[PDB]
RNA sequence: AUCGAGAGG
């Protein structure tokens, strides 16, 4: 298991990872002293001798540099230490190991290696700092993040590997995950903020702000657009700069909720030619959904049109939202002095109702349906009542959120939080459970010695009337703490039991290949499927489509 | 300093979890994240 | 460890000029100018002046990694007129006025009294 | 400012870690599994004083 | 006065001058902010070499303590930088070399101050390299605190810099920056409970420009043309020059572009 | 990382003249994204901010001690008297432009804490080096100079891609690749090779 | 054993050329050409190994025959210009 | 349960129908009672499944619990994997446990059953048995430090 | 562990003023809020400079060799 | 209705409505017999499996008919002129761009579709994080391992 | 290269729903009983009072980059107070002798409703809509 | 004088404990809204009283500001980062050679403080400094 | 080298 199913090897590298809004999808920030250190072996040859002998001029101690000059006789020359370091006279065949230079093509890796995705092929791009450098939607397929998370890079020895690298593990070609058969990359957080900011109506923009926004654009074709706005004062939407990031020849249909051919809330969306017609741009449209741009544009144009689209967006999205701003206080937690009387008004209802249920069942007038004992029926009700208050209160503070309210606006472009967010930080987080129940009595009949014996009420089990911004009282507190614990728990005991599962299911399916008679067998021969996947379909050529001849009424599919 | 010196250990029905009766006498929040979750604890 | 030094960013490097000009394919009329070891100081002051003239058709500037100091003026001018000299006379412009303001300022704190 | 609690051997300073056990002499009772003959079990852990 | 821009100083010291910049386009003020900050150079202690150190700090901290001490540098432009003057490190033309010595003598703490710093260097008859003093006691910047039988002893060469090369050769600490205090442009969208005009305190800057009228539809033709600002100096410039040596430094970026081009 | 679990990295460093200025001249020492917010759900971030900024204010302790009656609106209200807006927003202008920010700016003093993790003590790279006695494999450890481990997971990823040489690759050429002679009849490496 | 060979006629493999085989043909060509061997089509200012195989790969110069295995043994060989690229 | 059924008219609409949950499995007796519809009942114990309808039916109930327990999550997996695993396992004609004891426990190589589990004990019977390995499996050529037959290693490239 | 020289995000210098704010604290028995103000600190990024500082160098100072 | 299927028709469709400049006043040129044949020889090259005999020929019916059912759904022929008011080129360039992407989607063989099926497995599984029925890794594991005696045995009877 | 459509209108609603500065506008043309017209338009650069009546035209002119007005030597097509460049998306019939057109400027929209403009409003990206005081 | 008691765990099980001496009070409405919900005890026969509930928390999570405003997974967090936090560990840092020491050049004291810090001499001895943080978006590093 | 311990995602 240890040494020849996996082995440490040579020509790796790991570092501490941060983002680039700058640099592409499929490239990789590797810092100098790293380049300096890995090599590629390259055979001397007539089209590149004229470059290797000055790498070799240049040395190891700078980039591009080379270390190691390898003769016909095998023997290695160290450029560190060597007299003639300086006299090297190339000779055709031989070998030298150059620095890992820009544009080369290397492997990507998070050890959390759950997919294919986590694994990927880049191009190098040799940077200033220590840390390694990458586009922020390649995070998402490595499930990186930019708190402390370290990476691993490998070199390619042989041009053989190097066009594998190349040819199958390239980023913009595992855009289109063959699992779930949707896109795994997409916009995410600034900039899915800022092109949801940027697509509104009212977001329109002047000449000089234009002009730099289709500069930063790398393929503009320098047509600047006729404004949509012309007299009173020129004036483009920020649709129609968007615009000039989408490649002509797209063409994206969507209908959401209420959404007329008039799209009077600037729901859905419709891109004809590369320019939007109408609609509000976030995660649905950009985002690694199905039928969203990035599917589109992978099929339509190809893998690198997709991978150049997502810095040609980025650029647009993070200049104007540079220059626009976002931000979040504590006043987007704060809810109108009437709604908290109404929040407050919900939680006193839902705990008149807890408490008349129970009298109700001290009385013994309560009847439990078949197979539930009378306690049970009693918790049941007692947790959907309260459930359903915590849950009326946040729909009550998300109504009163504006929509200049960055956490609404943050929950509308679909960057970051949910509606459970809003409700617990602004009007109450609810109830806590503990292995599917309310807070049991760890005391004799208490759940805390500061309670009376035999309370079942709504605090005493572990209710929390409070939002995050009014404060937990000490018993919420511990309360919490207790369900915390066991998500905890859950998080660092879980995983052992899920990578023994992935373990188990990789070592029984490892074999498994589609031959080329299209049957899919193990390493004895063994039919496992007559055809893969019973139609015979590579998985990330796969889309949801309707069939139109099931649904319907038959006088509808008589029309 | 004075967290590791505040420490203590429960070599191994539900251990890790954070008991009622933990109330005053062990730290509710500060715990190993980690094979040691709730099994190390803090006075 | 790998940072470098932070003199690079005003001293230009060997081999390194201060304006590289580029003929703009897919324009016409249109130039691109490299400023080595500059900073948004001088691009947006220069873009704006450059706005501010007639015969520019198009004019920005952009700075392709904050790690360089370093940036990109794309310039479009009328036929018969070089964007060389759009450039020129908004430097000069740029230059008049900042003379102004100096002697505007010296006259006014010469009144000024503490 | 230094709180002490801690012994220095081969000057490393070292602490000890408080190991938490069950108290003995205590009686506790525990339901044997369903499969298990006997149906309930009680049990005493008596240690020297 | 001279046509272009217009300056009215609303008042001035020797630490801060508020001033009002009028006919400007705001891509100059910007710039000009920005020189001020990084681009207009200074004098600083950028070596430091030391003897004896018994003090509790360490030596680089307290050379970057050395570092952070303002210096007098206005007659900086007769000296040289040290990379464009031809002796082989250092020499009195580019740099200015300064001694501390200081000893615990007395039972009670023996503090160090800026004050304490003695040129050995030859100035040449330039007002350059003399410690900024503003304290009331005179004593300056607190280097250090020594106890008695504890001694510093170290030589300080300092040489000419700019900001943007490090924050050490700062002429200004911080320039206040206000237009369009109505927000008649509606540059700014407001952040609102109930509302703006009630929640937002009202700039001091209001006062100067005239209020707006509800009646009238919003300009949008107008642009930012009346600055507002405020230039404070550490002391090793005055305030003045600090404002006029960032013009100055603007218009010489200018015109290396322009050179560059009749190169070119 | 602040003191509610919001830890972080240096992504870029940048000088007074390109960071976001307050009118009043004041910068940010530290720039996070609004985004870290929504999720982790630490109102207390905030709150600290507020409490702070009051604090350096009026030159009195803040009291961020829990289970008190502090109210985030008498904190606003303390805030607001002293001429900052209540909620701790503040206009911001662009460094790059002067142009003021469209959003403003939640800006305020906050304590954060320098961790133990730095870059510099785990930047490593290879290439050739020291080999374990052993295994003839690369030593484990960057104190030693050795080999970042190919993992049974990574070789199940590289396996899933179908990249077959560069598999054989990692898994002889640049670890422990090795030349036996075997015995055509014995069917074992019991040959005595003398090449020479 | 012997004569696991197909008749060109009636060969029912893909037509197509699959990722994998475009790959290491590309590959392969890739370092025969780093090793000094001759090109086959004109260049056009190109000098990495891969791009060249590519060029070759598009104009059909590639003299390389793809032998595909089916499971029970028999083998199916496709040269490279008879492939589909796609 | 509600339930999506063809009206008269053709179009779905939605009937909401009785359906009986029981807390034990004893399939056989329970589908030979009547007025129920012996053709739908169901159990989420899918080896009963294949005791009492066959093996194919059990391969059908493995899909249905895998899918289950991958969209109680939200999250969605193409058919296509679930059902090689569900294949995997009734291929044997019974069901064969992704464990020590269910795959590992196989006619294929030794290595590649010893790089799983139960390693010396694999090896010791395969040299008992006199075992031979065809190294057609990835990881006994993973162990050779040879070009696997995977992708870029099934087909073979020869010159002209 | 000793004053800064200088406030980290103005640059504006704050090293000179420590000890005139002690004796204003003690000599004059003032609040530090006012203290600062008569400092000339008037921006809460250099008031902290003063406010939070731990002046550690008497401690250090204490141990005898 | 919606379940994953290969090609993408809608999307061909409104890429032949822009690339041909469909105009809704003009008559289409397109014969019925055109429209019917068309679908039906389109029907015939999309190939799978190519062999001739009648077994291998009978499994590649089978891996096509449901493409082919959303294809006559989709290519009838009062909606080919009703609801898109295709031509006859455009028409013509649907179906040879509806065969060229259907022969894209194909598997390729030598595709590790067990380890790939594995890890698509695995990674929701990783991710999975938390009522009267056992769920989650630990009825997963009850799956795996084909555990004789589950916690929730249940039937349910219709 | 000329006018493609005229008409005077009258506005029968103003609406602003989440919007600071766009409106959504309801209008009747005067003279045509089954014409009538929705529009978003910009009320900050030209505000619609309730109730006004406005002259409306759609023209084609007066692909190539757009160049500020420089010295205004270029003369001006519009002595209207409000023009907007569009592309129209959609054309469907409403009800036999009836037509409708929708137009979209910059993601702002507009629907007009006539029946006998079949000559005119032709499907193509180049739209011009002016409107007067 | 048998003011204080030392109560174990299973004494414990046997008394009653009110959270603030307010509740051993008579009663007789208007309130602020911004306050937390604060149950009416409805209970008598109090045996004790908490010193302080915050005494719940131990060194580490003491150091936490407004930890009832937080979410409690991140309160363990930020106990297992403040192990991980820099400053002075002792004032005799020079004078010992430990293997590994870090220090804060200007080690600042916060300006949200505990009332449980001054016993446990964090402002004092503080590990982390008070940086002007504004939360916005600019250039999305 | 073995064994233990602590941390990181
Ligand atoms: N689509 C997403 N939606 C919501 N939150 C997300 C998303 N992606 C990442 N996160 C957030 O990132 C954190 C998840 O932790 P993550 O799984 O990435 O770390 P890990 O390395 O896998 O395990 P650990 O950190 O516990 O050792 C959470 O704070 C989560 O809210
Ligand atoms: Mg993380
Ligand atoms: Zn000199
Ligand atoms: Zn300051």
């Amino acid at each position: 298991r240890g040494n020849l199913m996996g082995k440490r090897v040579d020509f790796s590298a790991r570092t501490v990872i941060s983002g680039d809004p700058n640099l592409e999808l499929d490239q990789v920030g590797v810092p100098k002293s790293i380049a300096k250190t890995l090599t590629y072996p390259e055979v001397v040859t007539p089209y590149n001798i004229d470059r290797l002998t000055q790498l070799v001029r240049n040395g190891p101690n700078e980039h591009p540099g080379a270390k190691y000059v390898i003769r016909d006789s095998g023997d290695r020359i160290d450029l560190r230490y060597s007299k003639r370091a300086g006299d090297i006279q190339l000779q055709y065949g031989w070998k030298v190991e150059r620095h890992i230079m820009d544009n080369d093509p290397v492997l990507f890796n998070r050890q959390p290696s759950l997919h294919k995705m986590s694994m990927m092929a880049h191009r190098v791009k040799v940077i200033p700092y220590s840390t390694f450098r990458l586009n922020l939607s390649v995070t998402s397929p490595y499930n990186a993040d930019f708190d402390g998370d370290e990476m691993n890079l490998h070199v390619p020895q042989s041009e053989e590997t190097r066009a594998e690298l190349s040819q199958l593990c390239a980023v913009p070609l595992q855009i289109v995950s063959p699992q779930s058969n949707k896109p795994c990359m997409g916009i995410v957080q600034d900039t899915l903020c800022g092109i949801r900011k940027l697509t509104l109506r009212d977001t329109f923009i002047e000449l000089d702000q234009v002009l730099n926004m289709l500069y930063w654009v790398p393929d503009w074709d320098g047509v600047i657009p006729t404004p949509a706005i012309i007299k009173p004062k020129p004036l483009w939407s920020g649709k129609q700069i968007l615009s000039v990031a989408i490649p002509n020849g797209i063409h994206l249909q969507r209908f959401d909720e209420g959404t007329t051919l008039l799209s009077p809330k600037d729901n859905g969306m419709l891109i004809i030619d590369g320019q939007i017609i109408f609609g509000v741009v976030e995660k649905k449209t950009v985002g690694s959904s199905n039928g969203g741009l990035i599917h589109v544009v992978t099929r339509e144009k190809g893998p690198q049109v997709c991978a150049k689209l997502f810095g040609n967006i980025q650029k647009v999205v993070n200049f104007w939202l540079l220059h626009n701003g976002f931000s979040t206080g504590i006043g987007d937690t704060i809810a109108d002095g009437p709604t908290m009387r109404e929040i407050t008004e919900t939680i006193a209802e839902a705990k008149k109702k807890v408490l008349d249920v129970t009298k109700e069942a001290q009385a013994n007038l309560l009847t439990a349906k078949h197979g539930m004992t009378l306690r049970e029926s009693f918790e049941d009700n007692v947790v959907r009542f309260l459930n359903e208050a915590r849950d009326k209160a946040g729909r009550l503070a998300e109504v009163n959120l504006k929509d200049l309210n960055n956490v609404k606006q943050m929950v509308m472009a679909g960057s970051k939080g949910s509606f459970i967010n809003i409700a617990q930080m602004s009007a109450c987080v609810g109830q806590q459970s503990v292995e599917g129940k309310r807070i049991a009595f760890g005391f004799v009949d208490r759940t805390l010695p500061h309670f009376s014996k035999d309370d079942y009420s709504p605090e005493s089990k572990g209710f929390v009337e409070n939002s995050y911004l009014r404060g937990l009282t000490p018993q919420e507190f511990f309360f919490h703490a207790m369900g915390g614990r066991e998500g905890l728990i859950d998080t660092a005991v879980k995983t052992a039991e899920t990578g023994y599962i992935q373990r188990r299911l990789v070592k029984a399916l490892e074999d498994i290949m589609v031959h080329y008679d299209n049957t899919t067998r193990n390493s004895l021969g063994n039919v496992i499927q007559f055809i893969y996947g019973e139609d015979g379909m590579d998985a990330a050529h796969i889309e949801k489509q309707s069939l139109d001849t099931i649904g319907g009424s038959d006088a509808a599919f008589e029309k | 300093t004075l967290s590791h010196l505040r420490r203590t250990n429960t070599p191994i029905a539900k251990p890790r979890q954070l008991h009622n009766t933990h109330w005053g006498l062990v730290c509710p929040a500060e715990t190993p994240e980690g094979q040691a979750c709730g099994l190390v604890k803090n006075l | 460890m790998n940072a470098p030094d932070r003199f690079e960013l005003f001293l230009l490097g060997e081999g390194e000029s201060k304006l590289k000009i580029d003929p703009d394919t897919k324009a016409p009329n249109a130039v691109v100018i490299t400023f080595e070891k500059e900073d948004h100081t001088l691009g947006n002051l220069i873009r704006a002046e450059l706005l501010n003239d007639r015969k520019v058709l198009f004019a920005a500037y952009k700075v392709e990694h904050p790690f360089f100091a370093r940036f990109k003026l794309r310039i479009q001018t009328t036929e018969g007129y070089d964007p060389k000299d759009a450039l020129k006379n908004a430097c000069n412009s740029i230059i008049n006025k900042l003379g102004a303001l100096k002697t505007n300022f010296e006259t006014e704190w010469n009144l000024q009294t503490l | 400012f230094d709180m002490g609690g801690y012994f220095i051997i081969n000057g490393s300073e070292k602490v000890l870690i408080a190991q938490e056990r069950s108290a003995g002499n205590i009686v506790q009772v525990f339901k044997k599994a369903a499969p298990s003959p006997i149906s309930h079990v009680a049990e005493i852990r008596s240690a020297l004083e | 006065s001279e046509e272009g821009p217009q300056v009215k100083i609303r008042e001035a010291s020797k630490d801060n001058v508020d001033f009002i910049l009028s006919n400007v386009d705001l891509a100059m003020a910007n710039s000009l902010r920005r020189v001020m900050i990084a681009e207009i150079p200074t004098l600083a202690i950028d070596s430091v070499e030391v003897e004896t150190n018994t003090t509790v700090l360490a030596d680089e901290f307290i050379a970057h303590r050395l570092g952070l001490i303002p210096l007098q540098s206005m007659d900086i432009e007769q000296l040289e930088y040290s990379r464009d003057c031809f002796c082989e490190d250092h020499c009195d033309k580019c740099s200015v070399v300064l001694t501390l010595q200081a000893f615990g003598e007395s039972e009670s703490t023996t503090n160090v101050y800026s004050k304490d710093l003695v040129i050995v260097s030859n100035l040449m008859g330039r007002n350059i390299g003399h410690p900024i003093i503003q304290d009331k006691e005179g004593n300056g910047v607190l280097i250090c605190k020594l106890r008695k039988g504890q001694e510093l002893k170290l030589t300080c060469v300092a040489k000419k810099g700019i900001a943007k090369e490090h924050a050490k050769w700062g002429p200004a600490a911080a320039i206040e920056f206000e237009y369009d205090p109505w927000n008649k442009l509606k540059h700014t969208d407001y952040w609102y409970e109930q509302d703006s005009a009630k929640e937002w305190p009202q700039s001091k800057n209001c006062e100067y420009e005239d209020p707006p009228n509800e009646g009238d539809p919003f300009d949008y033709k107008a642009q930012a043309d009346t600055f507002y600002m405020n230039v404070e100096s550490v002391g090793s410039i005055p305030v003045d020059q600090v404002v006029v040596r960032g013009i100055d430094t603007l218009q010489k970026k200018v015109a290396s572009i322009l050179l560059a081009l009749t190169q070119m | 990382a602040s003191r509610h679990g919001q830890k972080g990295t240096i992504g870029i460093t940048y000088r007074r003249e390109d960071m976001p200025f307050t009118a009043e001249g004041i910068v940010p020492d530290l720039i996070i994204n609004p985004h870290a917010i929504p999720s982790r759900m630490t109102v207390a971030h905030l709150i600290e901010c507020l409490l702070s900024k009051v604090a350096a204010l009026s030159g009195n302790e803040g009291d961020a001690s829990p289970f008190t009656d502090i109210t985030v609106e008498g904190i606003s209200k303390l805030l607001r008297e002293h001429g900052y807006q209540s909620r701790g927003f503040e206009v911001m202008y662009n460094g790059h432009t002067g142009k003021k920010l469209m959003a403003q700016i939640f800006f305020g003093p906050t304590y954060y804490q320098r961790l133990r993790h730095m870059v510099d003590d785990k930047i490593h790279a290879r290439a050739r080096g020291p080999m374990q006695v052993l295994t003839r494999q690369p030593v484990e450890g960057r104190s030693r100079d050795g080999g970042l481990r190919f993992g049974e997971m990574e070789r199940d990823c590289m396996i899933a891609h179908g990249a077959a040489s560069f598999l054989k690759e990692r898994l002889m050429e640049a670890s422990d690749a090795f030349r036996v002679h075997i015995c055509g009849i014995c069917g074992l490496m019991t040959v005595i090779a003398k090449l020479n | 054993l012997k004569e696991k060979a197909i008749p060109k006629d009636q060969r029912a493999t893909t037509p197509y050329m699959t990722k994998y085989e475009r790959a290491r043909i590309l590959g392969t060509r890739a370092l025969q050409i780093s090793m000094n061997a001759p090109v086959f089509v004109d260049l056009e200012g190109e000098t990495d190994p891969l791009r060249i195989a590519m060029k070759e790969l598009a104009e059909k110069k590639i003299p390389l025959v793809i032998r595909r295995y089916l499971p029970d043994g028999s083998f199916e060989d496709w040269s490279v210009e008879e492939l589909i690229v796609d | 349960y509600d339930r999506k059924v063809p009206s008269p008219t053709g179009e779905y609409v939605k009937e909401p129908e009785w359906v009986l949950e029981t807390d034990g499995v004893n399939l056989s007796e329970v589908m030979t009672v009547p007025g129920i519809d012996p053709t739908r009942i169901y159990t989420n114990s899918f080896i009963d499944i294949m005791e009492v309808l066959g093996i194919e039916a059990g391969r059908a109930a493995l899909y249905k619990e895998v899918y289950n327990v991958i969209a109680s999550d939200g999250s969605y997996v193409n058919y296509r994997h679930m059902a090689l695993l569900v294949d995997v396992m009734t291929t044997q004609g019974g069901l064969t446990s992704v464990t020590r004891h269910g795959f590992n426990r196989s006619n294929t190589g030794a290595l590649m059953r010893c790089s799983f589990e139960e390693t010396v004990e694999i090896l010791f019977e395969a040299g008992a048995s006199a075992e031979l390995d065809d190294c057609r499996g990835v990881s006994e050529n993973v162990i050779l430090g040879q070009m696997a037959p995977i992708g870029t290693g099934a087909f073979d490239v020869m010159i002209d | 562990m000793i004053v800064p020289v200088r406030c980290f995000s103005c640059g504006k210098v704050v090293g000179d003023k420590w000890e005139s704010y002690l004796n204003l604290l003690q000599e004059d028995e003032l609040d530090e809020g006012t203290a600062l103000s008569r400092l000339g600190l008037k921006r809460y990024c250099c008031r902290r400079m003063i406010l939070t500082h731990v002046d550690l160098i008497e401690k250090f100072l204490r141990y005898n060799p | 209705a919606n379940w994953p299927l290969p090609v993408n028709i809608r999307r061909i469709i409104q890429n032949a409505q822009q690339t041909f400049h469909i105009d809704h006043t003009k008559p289409s040129d397109l014969t019925i017999k055109d429209i019917v044949l068309g679908v039906k020889d389109l029907q015939e090259n999309l190939l799978v499996l190519r062999g001739k005999n009648e077994i291998i020929q009978n499994a590649q019916r089978d891996a096509v008919t449901l493409f082919c059912c959303l294809l006559r759904s989709r290519l009838a022929t009062r909606r080919v002129l009703q609801e898109y008011r295709l031509t006859k080129q455009a028409f013509d360039w649907v179906l040879s761009n509806i065969e060229a992407q259907f022969l894209r989607s194909v598997v390729h063989p030598g595709e590790m579709v067990g380890v790939l099926a594995a890890q698509s497995i695995g990674e929701p599984a990783t991710q999975m994080t938390l009522k009267k029925v056992t769920s989650g890794v630990p009825r997963l594991k009850e799956i795996l391992n084909v555990a004789k005696n589950m916690k929730t045995p249940s039937l349910t009877v219709y | 290269s000329n006018t493609l459509f005229d008409d005077i209108f009258q506005v029968s609603e103003v609406d602003p729903g989440r919007y600071n500065k766009v409106c959504r506008i309801e209008a009747a043309s005067t003279t045509q009983d089954q014409c009538k017209l929705t529009l978003d338009i910009n009320v900050e650069l030209f505000p619609v009072a309730a109730q006004d009546s406005l002259t409306v035209t759609i023209a084609s002119s007066l692909t190539r980059s757009w160049r500020p007005p420089q010295a205004g030597d270029r003369s001006l097509a519009d002595d209207y107070d409000y023009v907007m460049y569009g592309t129209a998306y959609k054309f469907e019939e409403v009800s036999k002798d009836l037509i409708a057109v929708y137009y979209s400027f910059g993601g702002l929209l507009m629907r007009l409703e006539g029946n006998y403009r079949n000559l005119n409003n032709l499907k193509q990206e180049n739209a011009y809509l002016l409107i007067r005081r | 004088e048998g003011l204080v008691e030392y109560i174990d765990a299973e004494e414990e099980e046997s008394i009653l404990i009110a959270m603030q001496p307010e509740d051993l009070e008579p009663a007789e409405l208007d309130v602020d809204p911004a306050k937390r919900i604060r149950v009416s005890h409805h209970a008598t026969t109090f045996t004790h009283c908490e010193i302080h509930p915050s005494m719940i928390l131990g060194v580490a999570a003491s150091i936490i500001p407004f930890p009832d405003h937080n979410q409690s997974p991140r309160n363990t967090y930020q106990s297992a980062m403040g192990k991980q936090a820099m400053g002075v560990f002792l004032t005799n840092y020079n004078v010992r050679m430990d293997t590994m020491a870090n220090i804060l050049y200007y080690p600042q004291k916060p300006l949200g403080t505990t009332r449980a810090m001054e016993y446990l001499k964090f402002r004092e001895l503080p590990a982390g400094q008070n940086a002007i943080v504004a939360i916005a978006c600019y250039s999305g590093y």
